[PDB]
This record gives structure tokens, sequence and C-alpha cells, in this order.
């Protein structure tokens, strides 16, 4: 959740 | 942007900055035509509705009004069919844009389109681009910086992004790798979706989109890109 490729996503 | 430097929209006057309806930044974008806006797919994967999504051009702070600066309407939100995950494939979305006048993007001093790549034609590695965007300054930043910010990363081979030590065959020849020699910066949180930059025959060139990477300006942990060059079919079709 702190890398590129989970910006605005549910689980985070 | 670990390390780099700050800038202005002028510097990248294709940038676009988009936000999600409680407004918070979400990634950020290219304007390669008036009407489209391109990024990455998995800034919206998890939600798809485009009624949430505000997309500005000419915008130089994250939470002020930079003049001159034009707010847009997502008109469509088209994500990539063939996408799947960090190891992220087919990252790349394309967003067209219309103002609530309806109408697109009106070019100017801080509002200009990037030049899409030739199929597979890329820098040769080890070549020098740039990458903007509104992510982390530090990989334990809690907040993304307020003033826009840009950094240079040179491309990396698939052969020697491939290594285990590196990221192995999480990467493919659809991706671009690309980092600093000496690991100083890079691209973090919140830069995805952004533009990287390459100079091609003489002409500033979209060759990468920022997709994913593991942690952020670590030693061979390159930042990962969607390589351009190889979607062209991909987004002349959803762009006609």
């Amino acid at each position: 959740c702190s890398w590129r490729g989970l910006e605005n996503h549910r689980m985070c | 942007i670990i390390g780099g430097e700050f800038t202005t929209i002028e510097n990248q006057p294709w940038f676009a900055a988009i936000y999600r309806r409680s407004v918070t930044y979400v990634c950020g974008g290219s304007l390669i035509s008036p009407c489209w806006v391109i990024s990455a797919t998995h800034c919206f994967i998890d939600y798809p509705k485009k009624e949430d999504y505000i997309v500005y051009l000419g915008r130089s702070r994250l939470n002020s009004n930079t003049q001159g600066e034009m707010k847009f309407e997502v008109e469509n939100l088209i994500l990539h069919k063939d996408y799947s995950a960090l190891a992220h494939h087919n990252d790349i979305a394309l967003l067209k844009i219309r103002s609530k006048e309806g109408r697109c993007a009106q070019p100017s001093r801080t509002i200009q389109t990037i030049a899409l790549p030739s199929m597979y034609n890329d820098p040769q590695f080890g070549t020098s681009c740039e990458i903007t965007g509104f992510g982390k300054e530090q990989s334990t930043d809690y907040l993304y910086p307020e003033q826009l910010k840009m950094t240079v990363v040179k491309l990396i081979s698939h052969r020697e992004c491939q290594q285990p030590h590196y990221y192995g065959s999480e990467v493919t020849t659809k991706m671009l790798c690309a980092a600093d020699p000496q690991w100083k910066t890079d691209s973090c949180q919140g830069d995805s979706g952004g533009p990287l930059v390459c100079s091609l025959q003489g002409r500033m060139t979209l060759t990468g989109i920022v997709s994913w990477g593991r942690g952020c300006a670590l030693k061979d942990k390159p930042g990962v890109y969607t390589r351009v060059s190889h979607f062209l079919p991909w987004i002349r079709s959803h762009t006609k």
C-alpha cells in the first residue's frame, strides 16, 4: 500500500 | 518523486493531475490529445466509476489552484481489459476529458500535449529521461508534496531488470525499468500514472507511464513503467 501500484485501492 | 527537484507545470505542460470525489489526489497522467489523457489502470481499477473523478491540466500545486489551470470531468474512463497484478500487467488507461462547458483542453503556455512514440521504438538503454509527479518525497512520508516535482532516471535493459536480484520475471518486455545509477532518485507512491519522458530523434516522447515498484529508490529495485510504444494499437482504437 506504500508503493506504486496500490494507490486508490480499497484494501488500503 | 524521491530527490529530484521542484518545478512548475510550464516544464511539463502535458502533466495531468487526477483526483477522486473528499477530493484526494489519486495519480498523475499525460495529455496526448486535446480530449485525451493517458494514465495507469491500477489507479482506477478499484473505483471504475468515471463520475468520481476530476482531472486538472496546467496545475503546479497539489491543493491550490494554479492560475491558468483547467478543470475537467471524465466523460469516458477506459481501463485495459487485460489488466492483471506489482508485477501489474497492461497498466495503462485512457480518460476522455471535457469541461462542464462541454469542451476539451485548450493549449497554452501551461497546457500542451506530449508526442507518442513510434511502435517498438524506445531510447537506447542508459538514456536519461524525466519523470514528473506529486508523489511522496520520502518512502516514510505520510504526505504528498504540495509543489510539483520532476527528476531524472536512466532506462534499464530488460535483461538486467530481469535478473533475480532485481525484479526477476516480474518484469516483462511490455515493461520498462528505469533508475538512478546511485539509486538516489526515483518515482514513488502517488507518482503512478505519471509520464516517463525521453528525447527521441529530437522530440520529447512519452516513453513510459509510472506503473509499479518495490519500495522507492531502493538498490536493485528500479521503478517499473508501462512501455507505451507497445500499446499504440490499443491507444489509437480507444481514441478514435
